[PDB]
């Protein structure tokens, strides 16, 4: 039968996204320099309700998904209530899953107002590279573990005992998964390898990707859903992001040594996605009570889809996966997709998406659909440049891409926005946005 | 395309050449002579163009690289002349390799054994794959033959004296990761970018310029090596009993080339050829060898089997966590336990935990996979659970309404699907059904001591048995890494019947005032691995002895030890390893060295006379008894095959692998000849010599169980 | 329908339920002593599969979640897939909320199952009390940080300068609130005072709670759902739980010290429950799945409600107020409900919550409610004992309760079944069973 999931609720009213914003991304050891994610949500979210005008007290729930997470602050969720206006009956709790934690905060969000025990949501992510939660060595944690329960303080002097100067040194933050130990800019490389992703055209994408986010910020197009951060020390404001190099050339991009393969490697810092800090915050209203409350839908909500691939090869097919889901459920096609998003990650990764998404041998025989996706036009392709230009702040690369999404088909025709993400663990995102 | 071969020559834009070796016939990739004839005339065609840089070697097979030599194609020799004169081939086959100039790669995927590192050695550089199937070693010496050419000479050379005498001689497995350590080979690279990490490898200007050093390097010279010969020499003699060749040609070959030069080594190991491929070892250990694999690829039934995915075991203990550890661990099937004692799940599950992890205190393996390995073991009190339990162990006491109460209950208590399978002692299977509501698959295994030492099984089926249950029951001790031998359903087996004997006439022969040191060495050297009494003590005696009533009231007396000496050790607490006290001393109190027997044995035993017997002649009358069961046993067809006979007996024994087998020894002295000597030894000592019936039709007519080709 | 809500899938298919499963529940010393919480939820998952006719592909996500988390693998979910036989396909994901872990996980399951993406899924939680995660002094925590980022060794040894003091103790474990520092039981003592519960009056619900469970054990009724601990160690396993002391006198324990007040303690240790270990692991999944593949579901699923208060007083009103929520979405009333079950985390308030929910004063104004929800017969008040017995391990009593409410009503043939728990933060649960 059809697999098409119409996103309305039982009431028949479609789901809405009546508002978004987003805190201006900055390089770590910068202006954000030494601020816990947590402050980035309270921040964001404070200013959130004075521009949406909308009272506090009327949202029922909130979820805020972070990776690097601090373990003094478990639920982010319920700190950001206490440390914000937010009314204290608002029914919050906190997601994590990879990067794409905003993706998985629009999920349980929708659906949540979508089976009425809530009536409103509100959705966004935080995370901060400057901060990390670095942890003392496991066995020098298990000789404070066997002290605590220690009741003789004789017994104290022996338990010490088995100690070295190589526990003093603390553990270093990585990215190595747990069960592969497989780095991102090692994923990103081997499909290089593989699929065969040359620099010239992989360093091109973050040339493009960079002038059409300089050309995007000079026009100020991203300017309504770009808020201009304060700092504590109120030094300077800092209004557009940093991490766009505006003034560049090809010629430079191709004087890096790689850094993951420094031997065969085609991924250099100038086409994979630096470390940035940053936030955002969107809103996600029923149709039947923004009208009610007199808001207009910036857009509105249709279908999405996730699915899983290996963690040992070929883990960034997520998009390649994810997207044919979608569309089956939104019930549409690539060729009327006005405007295509995805996740630049890394160049190689994401030539090989598209490589792939136009692959019909991948569609037949690893999806087992009849026939492949479809073909994704560079025109539409990240108009506004993409995740090599801002950055990769982990939870708000999510809800980044959807506000400018609905504000660039805003700027167009109705259409049908997409956005795909990849994520570490074999993990992917899908979903296809309407705004009219 | 039967010309083509299998290594065919590759060109690609670059100034390198790449090779494929594609073996039209079997997946694995063997040698035969029109190879190396072929591939002469390949590398002449490609000595001609000046323009290569480099050349790659290409596995072209998802299987292996190479295998190495075809056992066959040794077997075809006649005379030392065609060794020599293969031998003589090989050497010039690699130095014409080893004289080019440029550089020489090769890709190693899949296997690489026996004359697959011939090649290896004879390139400049190698590159090898991470997957797990790659390996490196010499398989020569278990076939009773060493390396065709250089591996006594260059690879000392090139991997050190130390280092490359063992592997040669150990004949052990070499991974991937620790070939790298090693040295001998230069990177270890991925399978999908193993073609393209060999290229830059090639490129290099440097075929040898600076070979890597030698932390050994201390012995090195004349000053150590034939100490260390000396040392290896008597220790290779002690631990080989002296009754096997190619040990001490070893020594010698790698002697000769590490010393006075590479091609003193090349006429060594041609002469060693001369003689040690025409060899009644090497055709004995090259018949095992094919009957060894004849088996595996024998499939035991003809019906096609039945899925098993779901194992349960009646039963924990010791002996029943043994079979769910094989089940479990090795052949990765989840194993359901179920016993009326939970400390009988807990020995096991236990057990299994300090037999396990033992490689982790070795860093042979991680935590992250040993948690999966006991996820696959689970026990329980109740039969819930049961239902989807494609097989079922009973590993319990050999009371026969027990196993009836409680196959009628499994029967009542489980699908319809599920099989079942019975480690009997002496009761028969048929007996056991009995009121049985499915009988067509009720099959009977047999196992023994720990089962991860030993390494067959038993497939004894009944009256109704349906082929599938004998095609599941043989199947399943393949993928246990077990031999499957289809036996007919008799008291006391085949191996269990065998051996009675011959733990009879040894307490027959210990009670006469015999030293026990003397005669069980005597005994050992004959190529039996552990002594009578040793082995004895520490499978069991009530488990060993418990069939011999059986055997007694089966087939006749001869089974019966001497009365009221053996059963005083049964009602004296002096029960073997188990019981903490029997025979040897056990506490290992000499610094772990050689103990000698307990000095109270001998007061209990009548011990009335001396020696007697020489020591050929106990040793001689251990394996009569062997065979003259073995003899009478197959008479009626206990084993469906002789091979089958013949592997039940030399593999699960211990028969001397370098005399081939049980008949393997029959023919070979003499056939007939040897039932005269039997006849006196009757006289001299009672009626249990007399000969079989079809041994005296074949000793007095003249016959040969194995027509065969001669 | 303006209140009653059906819980029918998009496809017509009801929310069934199938068995459940309960690890037995010891003390932090007698047993489960030195255990992770990693182990716990992987014993109980890797044979509640291998038990009935179901394989481990079919299900797409599972909601685990702990109230004691450990810093190292954040998500508890992941290694409980990685770490026992289960598809590497699942929808990994874990959720937080203290002393209702499992009633959320069960609510998002059963969320996130409507919606068509998933069509089965396995709730439960891992609970353990002695290998409680010490923290490091939050002084020693900037250090470390400053440590590391340090270039130079001189400048090192200044900053260990700073080190002295107390310092070096480690930080014990406590249950005060972060932004009230109620210890949960000073605050239980004031709902008992206000409230007006005498220590007779109390004290024999703890008494009728260690019976008819004891008597449940003897009699067996509830052998299903206790599974038969194995230790790695091996020594001994353990079928019955050691918590419940069914065999004690009312007067004998009335002679105890108050834990909390010590001047006014009407409530002790004896009529409170005590820190166990334990976990739970429950079959869920819609009509539609559960009968194409022939497995007959443990009852059904009507309506859920959650409902929170300010957390500065009385706060464990969450059943008074979750509970008629509950009833209004399933459109059912306390005349026509079989058996309830209560959390009785302690002695009184559970009372007061009979108290209150048979008061008209605290649902005219607390709650707007015309009329109160109304009385609870004691006989169909926790039939088979309650929390004080078996133990409260915070992220496993919430599955507990519904494996032996379905069972029960089951044996009663019928009927629906009622459940609500208080949680800190002024948070409740309440939730309608219906045992077909």
């Amino acid at each position: 039968m059809g697999q098409v999931l119409p996103l309305v609720t039982r009431q028949g009213d479609r789901i809405a996204i009546v508002s978004g914003l987003r805190t201006p991304f900055a390089r770590q050891a910068t202006a954000f320099h030494g601020i816990p994610a947590v402050d980035l949500g309270k921040m964001v979210v404070g200013e959130l309700l004075a521009r949406s005008e909308i009272p506090a007290e009327v949202i029922e729930q909130l979820v805020f998904g972070q990776v690097v997470q601090m373990p003094e602050a478990p639920n982010i969720a319920r700190e950001i209530v206490l440390g914000t206006g937010m009314n204290v009956h608002t029914d919050a709790y906190s997601v994590s899953r990879a990067c794409a934690t905003s993706f998985q905060a629009v999920a349980n969000v929708a659906e949540s107002l979508m089976a009425g025990t809530i009536r409103a949501g509100i959705a966004g992510g935080a995370d901060s590279s400057s901060v990390l939660p670095i942890g003392v060595s496991k066995k020098l944690a298990r000789v404070l573990v066997d002290v605590n329960k220690a009741r003789t303080m004789s017994q104290r002097l022996k338990l010490f005992s088995r100690l070295r100067l190589r526990d003093l040194m603390p553990v270093p933050p990585a990215v190595a998964e747990y069960s592969t130990g497989l780095r991102m800019g090692d994923t990103a490389e081997q499909m290089a390898k593989t699929y065969g992703i040359t620099r010239e055209q992989q360093d091109a994408l973050a040339h493009r990707s960079h002038q059409r986010a300089a050309q995007a910020w000079s026009d100020g197009k991203l300017k309504e859903e770009v808020m201009t951060a304060f700092i504590p020390p109120y030094k300077q404001p800092l209004v557009e992001d940093n991490n766009i190099r505006g003034n560049s050339s090809l010629a430079d991009y191709a004087k890096l040594r790689p850094a993951f393969d420094r031997k065969h490697g085609t991924v250099t810092a100038a086409n994979s996605t630096p470390l940035t800090d940053g936030a955002a915050a969107v809103i996600l209203m029923t149709e039947s009570r923004a009208k009610e409350l007199g808001l207009v839908p910036l857009g509105y909500l249709r279908s999405y889809a996730f699915t899983a691939i290996d963690v040992w090869q070929d883990m960034l097919l997520g998009p390649a996966w994810s997207t044919p889901l979608a569309l089956e459920r939104a019930g549409l096609t690539m060729s009327d997709l006005t405007l295509i998003d995805m996740h630049e990650a890394f160049a190689a990764q994401t030539l090989a998406n598209i490589q792939l998404l136009g692959s019909e041998r991948f569609a037949r025989e690893a999806l087992g659909r009849a026939h492949a996706t479809g073909e994704v036009d560079d025109s539409k392709f990240n108009v506004l440049g993409g995740s090599i230009a801002y950055g990769h702040p982990f939870a708000a690369t999510g809800a980044r891409m959807i506000t400018q999404t609905l504000h660039e088909l805003r700027r167009r025709g109705g259409g049908f926005g997409l956005v795909t993400a990849c994520a570490a663990g074999g993990l992917g995102a899908a979903m296809v946005l309407e705004a009219e | 395309m039967e010309m083509t071969s299998a290594f065919t020559l590759n060109v690609r834009l670059d100034n390198i050449a790449v090779i494929t070796i594609d073996v039209p016939g079997e997946k694995m990739n063997t040698l035969k002579a029109e190879f190396a004839s072929q591939v002469r005339a390949i590398i002449k065609q490609l000595r001609e163009n000046k323009e290569l840089r480099g050349v790659v070697f290409v596995s072209a097979k998802p299987d292996n690289f190479i295998a190495g030599a075809d056992i066959n194609m040794i077997g075809n020799c006649k005379t030392a002349q065609e060794a020599e004169a293969l031998a003589r081939q090989g050497q010039q086959l690699m130095a014409e390799i080893h004289a080019l100039p440029i550089q020489v790669i090769a890709a190693i995927h899949g296997a690489c054994l026996g004359g697959g590192l011939e090649l290896a050695l004879a390139c400049h550089g190698r590159v090898c794959t991470d997957d797990p199937k790659t390996v490196l070693g010499l398989p020569e010496v278990q076939l009773g033959l060493l390396p065709g050419s250089g591996g006594t000479q260059r690879l000392p050379r090139l991997i050190g004296v130390s280092t490359a005498l063992e592997m040669i001689l150990t004949g052990k497995q070499l991974r991937a990761k620790q070939a790298l350590k090693l040295g001998l080979v230069d990177d270890v690279v991925p399978h999908s970018i193993l073609l393209e990490a060999a290229v830059e490898l090639a490129k290099k200007e440097r075929p040898s310029s600076r070979p890597l050093p030698v932390r050994e390097r201390i012995l090195a010279g004349p000053l150590g090596r034939a100490l260390l010969f000396k040392m290896v020499g008597k220790k290779t003699e002690h631990k080989t009993q002296g009754n096997y060749p190619a040990t001490e040609r070893i020594l010698e070959v790698v002697e000769t080339g590490l010393a006075q030069g590479t091609s003193s080594g090349y006429d060594a190991e041609a002469r060693a050829f001369g003689e040690l491929a025409m060899t009644p070892q090497s055709q004995a250990l090259r018949s095992i060898f094919f009957a060894s694999t004849d088996v595996k690829k024998d499939p035991g039934s003809d019906a096609p089997p039945a899925p098993l995915n779901s194992v349960g075991i009646l039963g924990g203990g010791l002996m029943g966590g043994g079979i769910a550890y094989v089940t479990a661990c090795k052949a990765g099937i989840p194993v359901r336990i179920k016993d009326i004692n939970p400390q009988g799940i807990n020995h096991a599950l236990k057990y299994s935990w300090d037999q396990l992890e033992g490689k982790v205190r070795r860093r042979h393996l991680k935590a992250s996979e040993r948690d999966k390995q006991l996820a696959l073991i689970s026990g329980t009190t109740d039969y819930r659970g049961f239902a989807h339990r494609d097989l079922i162990i009973e590993a319990v006491f050999e009371n026969l309404e027990l196993k009836q109460q409680m196959v009628a209950e499994v029967e009542q208590n489980c699908a319809a699907h599920t099989i079942f399978a019975s480690n009997t002692s002496s009761l028969p299977i048929g007996d056991i059904a009995a009121h049985a509501t499915r009988p067509e698959q009720v099959i009977g295994l047999h196992f023994f001591s720990p089962v991860e030492k030993m390494p067959l099984v038993e497939i004894i089926p009944h009256a109704g048995t349906s082929a599938q249950t004998i095609a599941t029951t043989v199947k399943l001790a393949k993928k246990q890494g077990k031999t499957p031998i289809v036996v007919r359903d008799k008291a006391g087996f085949y191996v269990n019947r065998i051996l009675a004997p011959y733990i009879n006439e040894a307490i027959r022969m210990l009670t006469q005032g015999e030293r026990v040191e003397h005669i069980d060495a005597a005994l050992v050297k004959f190529g039996f691995p552990v002594g009578p009494i040793q082995l004895l003590d520490e499978v069991g005696i009530d488990t060993g002895t418990k069939i011999i009533p059986v055997l007694e009231a089966a087939y006749g007396e001869r089974f019966s030890a001497p009365a009221n000496v053996v059963s005083s050790i049964l009602n004296d607490d002096r029960k073997g390893r188990k019981n903490g006290r029997g025979f040897y001393l056990y506490g290992q109190k000499g610094r772990k060295s050689k103990k000698q027997v307990d000095p109270a044995i001998y007061p209990l035993i009548g011990t009335q006379g001396q020696g007697r017997i020489s020591a050929p002649q106990v040793a001689e009358r251990c394996v009569m008894l062997m065979l003259n069961e073995a003899v009478r046993c197959v008479d009626e067809q206990v084993i469906r095959s002789v091979r089958d006979g013949d592997i039940g007996a030399v593999f699960g024994i211990g028969f001397p692998p370098f005399l081939g087998g049980p008949f393997r020894y029959i023919d070979s002295l003499g056939a007939g000849e040897v039932v005269a000597i039997m006849q006196r030894l009757a006289t001299q000592y009672g009626s249990r010599f007399t000969p079989c019936e079809r041994l005296v039709e074949m000793g007095a007519r003249g016959e040969s169980f194995w027509k065969t080709t001669a």
